[PDB]
């Protein structure tokens, strides 16, 4: 249907409050009693958020101020400002964001101060403000970390109610602060780490995958319900969920499969099978070499195992296109056959699509200083791609296989 | 002499400002190589009008003799001397000192190359200027580099403005190949004086003993 | 006039995954594979196709971040639909959420395709990561696509991103490019005909190249020598065995010279034209002999020798491998071979020295390190066996007596 | 209630008027200006140590009771001017701000500087000295040397960071030395003395753990507010288990942790890490090594076989984070691989 | 003045009304001899360099016409397609020399011969001011527009505004110098937009053609149409510019033989550069000009006897001695002698006919000697020399029947059938008829009657002898006649050490033999400066240095200012290149080893 796609879209892909929140209720339980102490006394307030990739920060900081706004006084009286630190690069874009996102553009004017604090003291004083700061780990590669020491300062020192909440993915976060901004820090930090196990993963799996109590048609929701409580209980379900699990405990890489397996949900298959979930698992799953190796001509492959030859006799020492055409010609020359036995300039050609597809990656690299061949190169496959990818290969020639073994 | 290669390869700085007693042995005899040197001036003199440049090579500090020669000749001309043993010297600094004193402008170019392009349509828009060009070392490690003397040669090459220079280094003929001595028309003259060099090793003499 | 052959799997993806108009796609697509399999054909006549809002950029034109903001920024106020200037990223997310509340444009998916996709990580840090994660941004119901040639192992920053969907385009198979390349037909003739000589074309040259593009580039030229037997008279349309006699020898001397591009294709087709016999030229190849002044050749026999030789064996060989490359040497060594060589006095003017550094830039030697200008002295002979060879038969010096025993 | 109020004295943010533990500093401040604003003659002072000793309040503290003086026409009146360096967008900018803070007029940076050279009763502080270092270093020697005049009559005092910083530039030395265990424990009580909310006992281990690690102010403060928190959450008196809690909640690396809870691929990885480091010895290896014993390490443990673009991701996961140090990407299988954190470290997060 | 804290001393003659200029050739009267004539001089040095100068251009815009006619016809033709209508760039790879220096002219004469026939649109880059994309593309953008972050589009743009039909054309000229990188990134942009920018490209390539193949890979020289084009040979337009500036009487000036075997040897063994042989002739002028008094009769006939005419009085004196004028009185009668030393008009008159008569002497020279030319070229072998320029050296260091190589050239050539001899009689009278005013009026009529003449071996033995007779009278040298001294330059070593110096050979002769340069008994075979005894002290660990140093110094001469000598003259040499510290030893180096 129409609906399912249209709910399950705007969950997976933009990425949209829902109600539930999994294994972070310590979490959200002392961020939301800092922001409303924020909020609704004077304190002033810094906090890390720390988490790897996909682990829902922002989740947690969207959901908590969303219910920090539904109290009236403060929806009333609470000013926000969000700051990414890929979007604003400097201080002065940073600066320039914070009196635009203020609503004081107009008021500011041409008005000139004689410092950035002095531009930011103007700004506070004309009522508390959060300031979120995503990708805090970027703000802190500044030139003298100005707006860092400037934030934390008024936070500590100044009657104005500032909070500082910073999202980011580094444990070592608090080893590139300069010792002074690391000083006015107070050292709260949050740490959503992925603390859960596999059947709670497997819930996971239900409790996304599952249409809202608000859908209008509730006889095909309940029957969807239904399909996906007893979809959860299947062992080869199970098996794509424990290999993906075993990859990592992100959610995110969860929602792309689920993605990828509702992707084959028409008005012919109106609910989803077990296929369909192996099938978006062996989407994901791809090994990218061994398809970049399946994609070459003959004459390359010839190249590579030449290549493989030269690492094994030779081990651990780079080469270049003469030793490479001289191991290829001791093979046309005596070892299968009279046939492949091709000019140099084509098969320097085929050299040069292999750099092309960056298989290769020159030792050294001096574009200009060198000619083409005596050009010192080093092969970025392993024997086993290259025995496997050998082994999948169309119509692969016995003779080059038999001197692939050999 | 590939025979004798092959064969052969298989104290404070500040005393030296109150020790300088020592006394020239030849002093006549090198008095006679300073005057029949200022005998070329007026040659150099008409050979830089007609669009050659002349460098000079020796054994001494050739650094006094166009010290004489800015005070017999060239003093009604905006000249300007340019020292390549000074320690912090770059090519940015003369094409600084070419624009902000000379044609008195006041303001800041975004590159090297921008600003030479300015000072080259600034000459050929006007041919009033008369501009001298003393460098005393043109093979200084600050102006080894090929791209400093591509802009020196870039100067040098129009009509209304002049050069003179020394080289000391044995391997000077390696810094310009044939695209970079036709910028600049050379005029070798040997100047084999025996004076010490005193400015220019003084900074040597800071990082030996 | 568009049509897609052998890309079916493909096309039910990637229309799976862009949904109803309505609807939110994912916020990134990476699709890798070839150097021709259908990356820009294909996305581009299906975004044609279905009337999809997109704009397609290219990386390699926008060697600037301003130059590729202000491209995607104009093109899609030309599609909403004067001149919008932003500097920075903020500027283009936030003049970016300006231009897209038009009324064609508020609920719809708008797609922003961008072309050699291996030349954005080049740019600078941040644009990677905030083209990956726009959707998030600017809030916009946004997909953007990244066509490549290289894996993504090779494009993940260091601090992570948003990880994209990535997809692969298989590569066509014999019979895929024998489909492909008998479809658009020369008219003159039957189908039949053309697909056996498409047939002998591929019996050639697929060992040697996959390439749909250089394939078709040779179907063309080759294809008037073919039918000038049905010309003449001498066989006729169903005579397999004499067409293909008649064309396989030129088949295997075009290999050496068109696909090599020594001569070139208009010159091709001019000795075809002419009845001229093919490979009756030199081409662009085959002409190595330059015009050097006397000290000139013996600087670079010099280096020549210099270069190949180890110190061990100098005196052995003049005072009384190549594998591997050139062996740098010292000017001093330089100096002392060329003295040792030239039977006659050689003065070290300026004009010597002049060579020795104007070589340099002829690219016939190179100087390695660039430790100082005048102080160093490491050179190297970039330069083959047979041009020396000829040059030391020139000025009648015998080279091979001097390389090694 | 009682940890309200416990919470507003112990914020940073309410500095005492009169400060505890540093009465023999403030007087030697106040004897050296009185020294030279009585006869109306200029000087210069450096000040130092480390962020937590309480420098710039001392400084305020004897600024404020000098400004009671002259107030009380004991001393000549005189004119304060405050500059600090990180708060500063450019370097130079000192110089079109004091000049404006000294007269009406606006100038650029070279225009103020002749005009603060030519105009040399004012008192001058400078704090962040560090930040106002160029190549050139005219910045530093220029503000020490205008005061040591006739015309000046001016009183420079400088705080940073680094007690050997004015020998590198080619001066009175003050040094603020950090705070030990009884400073500490009587800047606590003195923020609580009238309040009954904090047990001797909690303010004893706080004081202590300060007082080892760093010894600053402002990390008693936070850790006693968060200990309040966390009092305020078994619900009073804040007893030792709170603070015990509060201190290693502040304190602790969360390497291990993170470790522990990684997925089963990545504890894999940085075993054949470590089976890698103990074949060979070094503290780096490349990517081909280190998949080379992961194979091994999987096909013993049961694992499938691993694809190098999922163990490239598991690697870059693990670089991400920092638990590992890593090259770019860009080259692949030759890429280099170090431990950030020790091994020890690691084999205690994995054994459980 | 000149030493501070500062690199740099600009001086100025402000504030002081002296904005009045010193007026050149002030410089040039630097020996007072006469003040006129050296003035005159002057403006003949001008004159003649002038006229050399428009001479040698029109010489060059002579030789290069076939290879433009045959890419006039490749730009027309692959532009015929654009006019019709992805397709390849069409592209030119333009073989110019190792002769780098004469490639700007060639270059300007490429330019407007396109101005005028197939684009107004013609743009020329250099790669020395191309370091990126950007900066190519702005240098580009500005001189298309004279004939805001510019981009591929703003071309198009640009373009469509100005045509609403012609190629644009660019000229790379140097494929040595160019990054590998902007020309990648260059050729693919502007490949995908040919349809609305046709864009041609030349590739002026110094050394073989390959080096497309070095800076380019296959999968970017697949976008191109490349057709190969070669340009003249240095060797062609060098004996042309000797034939039409030397072997003329239309200028005249004249060289030495040595002076012109010194441009020969630096034009064939160090560089191949007509630039270079142009310079050294106008320093031969100049110094010429210079040197010689009397050299102002150096100029056109009419004028030098009208300046004969007009002399001061010591300037007949300088005529009386020279050696040439010497020899000519010393050959004549007694009465003579006399009449010439002593009435200085008279002196004038016999003057003014001994310039004819070396003029007719030049005249006659060169037109037998293109005439011998015709001989030894159709004879194969060539054994006095297959160019007009090592002919006229071997005759002009010797007569050529004094040496026994003539008679082996004579010898061969009495061995020739009659078509050869045709065809040689044929070229001959050609050479006659092709300049005109002969004084040889019956040399002509002779080798006329040989062609209609037309016993096979006796007229052969006449035409034989013929030739031979013809090269006794006229082939002579000029330092056998008199007053060639006005009008030839011999200053061979000057010219070769200004032009071609020796700098390593110089510091060498001054360090170790400090008495060619101290003519006071400092040498024979200790009495030394201090930097020639420590070098030939060296030719080295430090301390056992400073011991040596001391005993020769002692030998030769509590102070300890020997020390510091030896510290001055061991920086002195590091200074130089010498001397390189070593961390082996306190110090083990040799840089000279020679
Ligand atoms: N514990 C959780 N409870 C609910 N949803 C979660 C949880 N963990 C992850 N998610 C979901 O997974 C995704 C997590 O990514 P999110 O954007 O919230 O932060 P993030 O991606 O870690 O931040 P960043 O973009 O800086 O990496 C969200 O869609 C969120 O809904
Ligand atoms: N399936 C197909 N059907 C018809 N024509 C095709 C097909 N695939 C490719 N072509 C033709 O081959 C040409 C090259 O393909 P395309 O440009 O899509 O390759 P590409 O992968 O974009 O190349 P690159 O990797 O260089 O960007 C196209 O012009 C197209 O006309
Ligand atoms: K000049
Ligand atoms: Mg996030
Ligand atoms: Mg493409
Ligand atoms: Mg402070």
């Amino acid at each position: 249907l129409s609906q399912v796609q249209r709910i399950l879209r705007e969950r997976f892909c933009r990425q949209s409050p829902h109600s539930n929140l999994f294994g972070v209720q310590v979490q959200y339980k002392h961020l939301s009693e800092l922001l409303k102490r924020t909020a609704l006394h004077g304190e002033s307030n810094s906090v890390l958020i720390i988490g790897p990739r996909g682990s829902g920060k922002t989740m947690l900081i969207n959901h908590a101020l969303k219910e920090l706004m539904e109290i009236e006084e403060v929806s009333e009286n609470v000013l926000q400002v969000h700051l990414n630190g890929l979007l604003q690069i400097n201080d002065k874009i940073a600066l320039k964001e914070i009196t635009r996102q203020l609503n004081l553009e107009n008021v500011v004017g041409d008005k000139v101060f004689g410092s950035f604090a002095e531009n930011l003291s103007f700004l506070l004083e004309a009522c508390p403000v959060i300031f979120i700061l995503d990708e805090f780990d970027l703000f802190a590669h500044h030139k003298n970390q100005t707006l860092l020491y400037n934030l934390f300062d008024i936070s500590q020192s100044a009657q104005t109610p500032i909070a500082v909440i910073g999202l980011t993915c580094r444990l070592d976060i608090l080893e590139l602060l300069e010792k002074r901004v690391k000083s006015r820090f107070s050292h709260r930090q949050i740490h959503l780490m992925n603390s859960f196990g596999f059947p709670q993963y497997v819930k996971i799996f239900k409790e996304q995958l599952s249409l809202p109590a608000e859908f209008p048609d509730k006889v095909f929701a309940e029957k969807w319900n239904e399909n996906v409580q007893y979809l959860s209980e299947d062992r080869s379900v199970q098996e794509v969920l424990q290999k993906h699990f075993n990859i990592s405990k992100n959610l995110r890489s969860l929602h792309m499969l689920l993605m990828l397996a509702l992707n084959r949900v028409t008005a012919s298959h109106p609910f989803m099978t077990a296929v369909d979930l192996m099938e978006a698992s062996q989407l994901c799953s791809m090994d990218s070499k061994a398809n970049i190796v399946h994609g070459l001509s003959v004459l390359e492959i010839c190249l590579i195992i030449a290549m493989k030859h030269l690492n094994d006799i030779y081990e651990e020492e780079p080469f270049n296109f003469q030793m490479v055409y001289n191991e290829f010609q001791k093979f046309v020359q005596r070892k299968a056959h009279s046939v492949y036995n091709f000019e140099k300039p084509v098969v320097m050609k085929a050299f040069e699509h292999l750099q092309q597809l960056e298989l290769i990656k020159p030792m050294e690299r001096t574009s200009g200083n060198s000619q083409r061949e005596y050009q010192l190169m080093k092969l970025l496959l392993d024997n086993t791609q290259i025995m496997n990818a050998l082994q999948k290969y169309p119509n692969c020639p016995t003779d080059v296989r038999q001197w692939a073994t050999s | 002499l590939v025979e004798e290669y092959f064969e052969a390869h298989s104290d404070q700085q500040t005393l030296r400002n109150l020790l300088s007693k020592v006394s020239p042995s030849f002093s006549a005899e090198l008095k006679q190589l300073n005057q029949q040197y200022e005998k070329l001036f007026h040659k150099w003199m008409l050979q830089l009008h007609l669009g050659f440049n002349i460098v000079l090579y020796g054994l001494g500090s050739k650094r006094d003799l166009l010290e004489r020669f800015r005070t017999t000749m060239l003093q009604d001309s905006i000249h300007v001397v340019i020292n390549g043993f000074f320690p912090g010297i770059s090519v940015k600094s003369v094409l600084n000192s070419i624009t902000e004193e000379v044609l008195d402008h006041m303001g800041t170019f975004r590159s090297i190359l921008d600003q030479l392009d300015w000072i080259v349509n600034k000459f050929k828009e006007d041919s009033s200027l008369e501009l001298f060009l003393l460098i005393h070392n043109l093979d200084s490690q600050m102006l080894r580099g090929e791209k400093s003397q591509q802009i020196i040669g870039q100067l040098s090459s129009l009509h209304n403005i002049y050069l003179i220079a020394s080289i000391d280094h044995l391997n000077a003929p390696l810094m310009w190949d044939h695209a970079k001595q036709s910028l600049f028309n050379w005029l070798w003259y040997e100047t084999t004086t025996y004076s010490p060099y005193t400015e220019e090793t003084s900074y040597e003499n800071s990082l030996l003993v | 006039e568009n049509v897609v052959l052998c890309r079916e799997s493909q096309v039910s993806i990637l229309q799976s995954l862009f949904g109803e108009r309505h609807h939110f796609s994912f916020p990134s697509i990476f699709i890798y594979g070839h150097t021709a399999s259908g990356k820009t054909y294909v996305t581009q006549t299906l975004l044609k196709t279905l009337e999809l809002p997109h704009v397609f950029v290219n990386c390699v034109e926008c060697f600037t971040l301003r130059l590729l903001l202000e491209q995607i920024l104009n093109k899609l106020n030309h599609l909403s639909s004067t001149e919008i200037t932003c500097e920075t990223f903020n500027d283009f997310v936030r003049l970016f959420k300006q231009v897209t509340t038009a009324e064609n444009l508020k609920d719809q998916t708008v797609y922003i395709v961008l072309d050699k996709a291996e030349y954005l990580r080049d740019m600078e840090a941040n644009l990677l990561p905030g083209f990956l994660r726009l959707q998030e941004l600017a809030d916009r119901n946004v997909t953007v696509l990244f066509l490549s040639e290289i894996v993504w192992e090779k494009f993940r920053p260091n601090t992570g991103c948003f990880e994209p969907f990535v997809l692969y385009f298989p590569d066509y198979s014999i019979g895929n490019l024998q489909k492909i390349l008998s479809h658009d037909h020369p008219p003159e003739y039957s189908a039949d005909f053309y697909a056996a000589y498409i047939n002998i074309l591929l019996g050639v040259f697929y060992t040697v190249c996959r390439d749909l593009k250089e394939l078709r580039h040779l179907a063309v030229l080759n294809f008037p020598k073919y039918c000038e037997p049905v010309v003449k008279g001498e066989a006729s349309e169903r005579d397999t065995r004499k067409l293909w006699r008649n064309i396989e020898p030129h088949l295997k001397k075009a290999m050496q010279t068109v696909y090599l591009r020594e001569i070139s294709s208009s010159q091709w087709e001019k000795l075809q034209k002419d009845d001229t016999d093919p490979g009756q030229l030199k081409g662009l190849s085959a002409h190595t002999h330059v015009e050097l002044p006397y000290y000139s050749k013996f600087i670079l026999i010099a280096a020549y020798l210099a270069s190949y030789n180890p110190a061990r064996t100098d005196k052995r060989f003049f005072l009384k491998n190549s594998l591997l490359g050139p062996k740098p040497f010292p000017l001093d060594r330089l100096l002392a071979i060329l003295y040792s060589i030239v039977d006659s006095r050689v003065a070290p003017t300026a004009n010597i020295f002049s060579q020795i550094t104007s070589l340099v830039t002829l690219q016939l030697l190179t100087l390695v390190g660039h430790d100082d200008q005048l102080d160093g002295p490491k050179y190297k002979c970039t330069v083959s066996l047979d041009f020396i060879r000829a040059i030391a038969r020139t000025v009648n010096f015998d080279i091979i007596k001097y390389l090694y025993d | 209630s009682v940890l309200e109020e416990a919470r507003l004295r112990l914020h940073v943010s309410a500095v005492p008027e009169s400060l505890p533990c540093r009465e023999q500093e403030f007087q030697d401040i106040y004897n050296f200006v009185e020294s030279k604003l009585l006869d109306h003659t200029g000087g210069c002072m450096y000040i130092s140590g480390v962020p937590g000793t309480g420098k710039t309040a001392t400084v305020h503290e004897v600024i404020r009771c000098l400004q009671q003086a002259a107030q009380a026409n004991d001393v000549p009146p005189f004119q304060y001017i405050e500059v600090n360096g990180m708060k500063l967008t450019e370097p130079h900018q000192v110089y079109v701000q004091i000049l404006q803070k000294l007269t009406g007029q606006k100038a650029t940076a070279n225009h103020a500087a002749e005009l603060l050279a030519k105009q040399f009763t004012t008192v001058l502080l400078v704090d962040e000295l560090d930040l106002l270092w160029t190549h050139k270093q005219d910045i530093m020697y220029n503000l020490f040397d205008w005061p040591t005049h006739k015309e000046a009559r001016l009183v420079v005092l400088a705080i940073a960071n680094t007690m050997d910083l004015p020998e590198r530039i080619m001066l009175t030395r003050m040094c603020f030395q950090p705070y030990t265990y009884s400073q500490l424990q009587q800047i606590l009580r003195s923020r609580l003395k009238h309040l009954k909310a904090f047990e001797d006992d909690a303010i004893q281990l706080v004081a202590r753990k300060v007082a080892a690690l760093s010894g600053d102010a402002r990390r008693c403060l936070d850790i006693c507010r968060r200990a309040t928190e966390i009092c305020e959450f078994s619900q009073g008196l804040v007893t030792i288990a709170h603070s015990m809690e509060a201190v290693d909640e502040m304190f602790s690396s969360s390497y291990i942790t993170a470790i522990k809870n990684s997925s089963v691929l990545e504890q894999s990885f940085l075993r054949a890490i470590l089976a890698e480091f103990r074949r060979s010895g070094l503290e780096e290896a490349t990517f081909q090594q280190i998949y080379s014993q992961h194979v091994a390490l999987c096909r013993m443990e049961g694992l499938p076989y691993p694809t190098m673009s999922e163990t490239m991701a598991v690697c870059s996961h693990l670089g991400s984070c920092r638990l590992l140090l890593v090259e770019p990407s860009r080259n692949d299988l030759l890429l280099r691989v170090r431990l950030n954190v020790s091994q020890d470290d690691v084999l205690y997060a994995l054994k459980d | 003045t000149s030493s501070m804290s500062k690199g740099c001393f600009v001086f100025k003659p402000n504030s002081k009304k002296r904005k009045i200029s010193l007026p050149i050739e002030d410089y040039f009267n630097k020996g007072k001899n006469e003040p006129e004539d050296s003035k005159l001089r002057f403006e003949t040095y001008q004159l003649i360099w002038q006229q050399m100068k428009s001479e040698n251009e029109r010489l060059q815009e002579e030789l290069n016409k076939n290879l433009f006619d045959n890419l006039i016809e490749f730009l027309q033709k692959s532009h015929s397609g654009f006019q019709k209508n992805l397709r390849e760039i069409p592209t030119a790879a333009l073989v110019l020399g190792v002769n780098v220096t004469d490639h700007d002219l060639t270059f300007g004469s490429l330019t407007e011969a396109l101005q005028n026939n197939v684009t107004p649109y013609v743009v020329s880059l250099q790669a020395k001011d191309c370091p990126d994309m950007k900066h190519f593309l702005q240098k580009l953008i500005s001189q298309l527009m004279d004939c805001t972050h510019y981009s591929m589009d703003s071309l198009s743009s640009w373009y469509m505004t100005v045509t609403q039909s012609p190629p644009v054309v660019v000229i790379l000229k140097d494929m040595e110098s160019f990054a590998t990188k902007v020309l990648q990134d260059f050729i693919i942009i502007s490949s995908q937009h040919l349809h609305e920018f046709p864009l041609i490209l030349i590739f002026g390539i110094a050394t073989s053609p390959i080096i497309i193949h070095r800076l380019l890979p296959h999968a970017v020289s697949s976008l191109l149409c490349i057709e190969l084009f070669q340009s003249l040979s240095c060797k062609e337009h060098l004996t042309t510019v000797l034939d039409k500036l030397l072997l003329t009487t239309q200028f005249p000036f004249k060289i030495n033989e040595k002076v012109l075997q010194v441009l020969t040897n630096i034009f064939l063994y160090h560089d191949f550069s007509v630039q270079n042989f142009i310079k050294g002739l106008q320093l031969s002028l100049l110094e010429h000009f210079y040197s010689q008094p009397l050299s102002v009769l150096c100029c056109n006939l009419p004028e030098a006897k009208r300046r004969i005419n007009f002399l001061s009085n010591n300037q007949c004196e300088n005529i009386r001695r020279l050696p040439s004028f010497r020899r000519y009185v010393e050959k004549q009668a007694s009465e003579k002698q006399v009449a010439l030393l002593t009435n200085e008009r008279y002196l004038k008159e016999e003057t003014q006919l001994l310039l004819e008569n070396l003029h007719v002497y030049h005249m006659n020279y060169f037109l037998v000697l293109r005439c011998l030319h015709k001989f030894t070229s159709s004879l194969p072998k060539y054994p006095l020399g297959r160019q007009i320029r090592e002919l006229y050296c071997t005759c002009l260091e010797k007569n050529i029947w004094d040496s026994e190589e003539y008679a082996s050239v004579l010898q061969l050539l009495r061995m020739l059938a009659k078509d050869e001899l045709m065809t040689i009689l044929e070229k001959c009278f050609k050479v006659f008829k092709s300049y005109c005013e002969n004084h040889l009026g019956s040399t002509a009529k002779r080798i006329e009657e040989f062609l209609a003449q037309f016993k096979f071996e006796v007229l052969r033995e006449n035409v034989v002898n013929f030739i031979d007779c013809l090269v006794r009278e006229y082939l002579l040298p000029p330092e056998t006649q008199p007053l060639h001294e006005v009008v030839y330059f011999s200053a061979a070593h000057a010219l070769r050490e200004h032009l071609n110096a020796a700098p390593r050979i110089a510091l060498h002769t001054a360090l170790n033999n400090p008495y060619y340069y101290l003519k006071n008994e400092a040498l024979k075979s200790n009495i030394a400066p201090d930097i020639c005894i420590a070098y030939k002290l060296h030719l080295i660990n430090l301390v056992d240095w400073s011991e040596a140093f001391a005993t020769v110094v002692t030998a030769a001469e509590m102070n300890e200012i020997i020390h510091a000598r030896f510290i001055r003259a061991v920086s002195e040499l590091e200074l130089l290149g010498f001397i390189k510290p070593t961390k082996q030893k306190t110090d083990h180096v040799a840089r000279l080893t020679w």
